[PDB]
């Protein structure tokens, strides 16, 4: 159980990073959508 | 793919390359005045039922027995000759349930520009297959996989090997495992998968010429052949253009020629 | 500067095979030439007999120097290698 | 053209120029002559197969190490921290089974040259102590995984406190290690090859020795060979 | 037809352009690396299925682990040319692009070839750096091949640590050319190091190093 409660902590962690990293990519996202119809 | 035939045939089909030489059996020039109607009296009732530039006519039979080996349609025959030829041809072709399949054409002193243009067609109409792959053969192969219990156990799969290499195109053809293409000429390996490659691929090559008569050499040696001949980045021949195209000593490389 | 220090030597600690024939080699001539004999020699007359005896003693008295490819070098007795 | 390349006292494989051709001769450092066909036992066979030779349960009584060629079988049953330390060795020997039957050997041969032939080693010992008879073994269970951890870490092939150097050395036994492990395993020692104490370190300290006397030696003129 | 297969390359190339990306150490988000057949018929396409290659085009960040081990990795811009040869002018306007927009690497995937003045002013688009790709020979990614190893690059210091590892210069170590399909994939710039991991059938594991040129 000891072993369970770590990994699930591990998890948790990589879950927060992923998410704060979506949350940068979609700035990107926004930027590269508004050039690319800026240059249609 | 691997575990059924007939998707695997038609993978084989799809592969080799065909040239419309491959199925033309003969090729014939007629003088023919009306556009709208044929002197040839055999030929008349197809193309007065399809009516329904020079008067040089250009036709060719096209056999049918390798026609349909090939698995080919006369409307793809002519679709390929139209895209070559935009519209600087009018082409008729003869239905599928006529006695001889026939394909006509038309120009839109010119019988040796037409007898130019007609060898040129027999030459470099490519139908299907990537170029440079003559033929392409079916082969079984055993590999041995764990099974669902961790065993090893012994199973049969289908693979194609052709004559002539295309690493690059064959590639990226649809249905063929990209991850396990193997080429023979460790030059083309070098040209697309890069020096690594080559490295294990000419190993693999070394080691097959010498284990054929079941004689075995013990791996360091061969490692350290195929080490020295890729050590620089690029295959370095063992022949005086190889070796001594070196930055070692003049009287090194003078003892040898 | 290119000599490397006692503490630092990475190389094997054994006597290889050429340095073992080398020394043997080298010793042999060396008593052939009346040089000192470090060890009791019972009955033995032949030059590289005695050098053996001396080494599985651990009672030769040369150095080998092994170079390492950048130029710089290690020295180790023979009194420290170890011989099979 | 391969005339001039040479194994030199840092094990590296250079030419005249000094330029690298291998960083370690053959991969592994071994010299051509002292090395023999030997079976990997982790590769073959089920996970039925594989867990019945190698697993130990100190819980489940008809699991466990046979009570006969042990003298201290009354002790073990429901010991926590000795089963911590079976676990441990089970899976090191399951990581073993997945790294040569995935990356190494795909297809699944077993049967490769390797060095020093740990099977003349054990029966050497079992000739040599006297091994037969149904007595019972007096080696401890940590003494068996402490003894394989640790020879685990004796095999040099270079030498050297650097970090690039360990993760070096640790390369180029992986095989050697694998085949050390599926050999001198817990149960196959207690009960297949019942060694005692005294041929534990023998065999421990031979399989050292010959190791170190299988290496190359520098000053091989490796590419006229 | 050909244009349901002419998309499916496109598609395949546009996964392979992401995937070199993300090895490269910039980041690309879980869901775009997964972007499926469908959608991507979906987002270019038009209503007769043509695709545009201006809508592909796309920006990436390195990640904080690239970052720190590369401190010289920056924005990565990659765009498909819509123009089935590329001239002087294509490559200028995509210079003024990037330098406007001062971006540290750009990626200029072509369709058929590129001409040789086109070449010529590639060298001089200092400090970013331009590299150009075909869209034939992304359609399979050779780092999945299984004759190919996993290359990775080294840093400087990782680099520092092996030269003086094996007291070394740096003409010594074996070279990789720069023309290297797996380098060209890298971005190996001259004078990188590469480390390979390799399969070997004596020890198990072997790893090797090459230079680039």
């Amino acid at each position: 159980e000891k072993r369970l409660e770590q990994e699930q902590r591990r998890l948790e962690e990589a879950r927060k990073r992923q998410e704060a990293e979506l949350i940068k990519r979609q700035e990107l996202i926004k930027q590269a959508e508004e050039w690319n119809k800026m240059d249609i | 793919i691997a575990l059924d035939i007939e998707k695997a045939k038609v993978i084989q089909s799809s592969i080799e390359y065909t040239t419309l030489k491959n199925v033309t059996s003969a090729t014939e020039i007629y003088y023919d005045p009306d556009p709208t109607s044929t002197v040839i009296e055999e030929d008349f009732d197809t193309v007065e039922a399809y009516f329904s530039q020079s008067p040089w006519l250009l036709r060719l039979e096209l056999d049918r027995a390798r026609m349909l080996d090939k698995q080919l349609t006369m409307n793809q025959v002519a679709d390929k000759i139209s895209e070559v030829f935009s519209d600087d041809l009018f082409v008729m072709w003869s239905e599928d349930n006529a006695d001889k399949l026939i394909i006509r054409c038309r120009v839109i002193e010119e019988d040796q520009m037409l007898k130019r243009i007609e060898a040129h067609m027999l030459d470099l109409i490519a139908l299907r297959g990537i170029p440079g792959i003559s033929k392409v053969y079916m082969v079984k192969h055993k590999v041995s996989v764990p099974d669902e219990s961790g065993e090893y156990k012994n199973e049969e799969l289908w693979a194609l090997e052709t004559d002539g290499i295309n690493l690059a195109e064959v590639m990226a053809v649809p249905g063929v495992d990209s991850s396990r293409t193997y080429s023979n000429s460790f030059v083309e390996i070098l040209s697309v998968l890069g020096i690594e490659a080559t490295r294990s691929s000419l190993y693999k090559e070394i080691l097959n010429v010498i284990a054929f008569d079941g004689s075995y050499v013990n791996y360091r040696h061969m490692a350290l052949l195929v080490d020295v001949m890729t050590s620089r980045g690029y295959l370095m021949a063992i022949t005086r253009h190889g070796i001594n195209r070196a930055d070692t000593g003049a009287l090194m490389r003078c003892s040898f020629e | 500067e290119l000599a490397i220090l006692k503490e630092e030597r990475t190389t094997t600690p054994y006597l290889t095979k050429y340095e073992r024939a080398r020394i043997l080699g080298t010793r042999a001539l060396q008593i052939s030439m009346n040089a000192p004999v470090l060890v009791d020699i019972e009955g033995e007359t032949d030059p590289l007999q005695i050098a053996m005896k001396e080494l599985s003693q651990r009672k030769i008295p040369l150095v080998i120097r092994r170079y390492l490819p950048d130029g710089s070098y290690e020295d180790w007795g023979c009194d420290e290698l170890i011989v099979d | 053209a391969l005339e001039d390349i040479m194994v030199h006292y840092d094990g590296t494989t250079r030419n005249s120029l000094g330029d690298i051709i291998q960083f370690l001769y053959g991969e592994d450092g071994l010299d051509g002559t002292q090395v023999e066909r030997q079976t990997i036992d982790t590769i073959p066979g089920s996970d039925k197969a594989f867990h019945k030779r190698y697993y130990v349960d100190l819980m489940d009584e008809k699991n466990s190490i046979k009570p006969d060629v042990i003298e201290y079988a009354a002790d073990i049953l429901g010991d926590v921290e000795l089963q911590k330390e079976l676990n441990s060795e089970y899976e090191q020997l399951v990581s073993d089974r997945k790294f040569l039957r995935e990356i190494v050997f795909v297809n699944g041969d077993h049967n490769w040259p390797l060095p020093v032939n740990l099977r003349r080693i054990i029966q050497n010992a079992q000739q040599i102590f006297h091994l037969d008879r149904a007595k019972a073994s007096d080696l401890t269970i940590p003494e068996i995984i402490h003894g394989v951890r640790d020879l685990c870490k004796k095999l040099f092939v270079l030498r050297g406190e650097n970090e690039l150097i360990k993760e070096a050395q640790q390369n180029a036994t992986s095989l050697f290690q694998c085949l050390v492990r599926a050999r001198l395993a817990t149960r196959r020692i207690l009960e297949e090859f019942r060694l005692n104490r005294d041929a534990f370190e023998w065999v421990l300290g031979t399989i050292e020795a010959q190791f170190q006397r299988s290496l190359v030696h520098p000053g091989e003129m490796v590419g006229v060979i | 037809e050909d244009n349901n297969r002419i998309i499916s390359r496109l598609w395949r190339s546009f996964r392979t352009v992401k995937e070199m990306a993300a090895d490269r150490g910039y980041f690309i988000s879980q869901e775009e690396m997964d972007q499926s057949l469908e959608e991507f018929r979906s987002k270019i396409c038009d209503s007769m299925g043509n695709p545009q290659r201006k809508l592909m085009s796309f920006l990436a960040n390195p990640t904080p682990e690239a970052l720190e081990k590369y401190s010289d990795l920056g924005t990565l811009w990659v765009e498909f040319c819509d123009e089935p040869s590329v001239g002087i002018k294509t490559m200028r306007n995509f210079c003024l692009r990037i330098q406007e927009k001062n971006f540290s690497t750009g990626i200029f995937i072509y369709q058929n070839n590129i001409t040789p003045s086109a070449n010529k002013m590639i060298p001089t688009v200092s400090p970013a750096i331009i590299e150009t790709f075909q869209e034939s020979d992304l359609v399979v990614n050779i780092t999945h091949h299984e004759l190919v190893p996993k290359h990775i690059r080294l840093s400087d210091g990782e680099k520092s640590q092996l030269l003086q590892r094996y007291k070394l210069k740096e003409s010594q170590l074996p070279r990789i050319q720069r023309e290297d399909p797996v380098a060209r994939y890298l971005g190996l710039k001259r004078g990188q190091v590469v480390k390979i991991i390799r399969r070997s059938e004596t020890s198990g594991r072997y790893a090797s190093y090459r230079i680039c040129l």
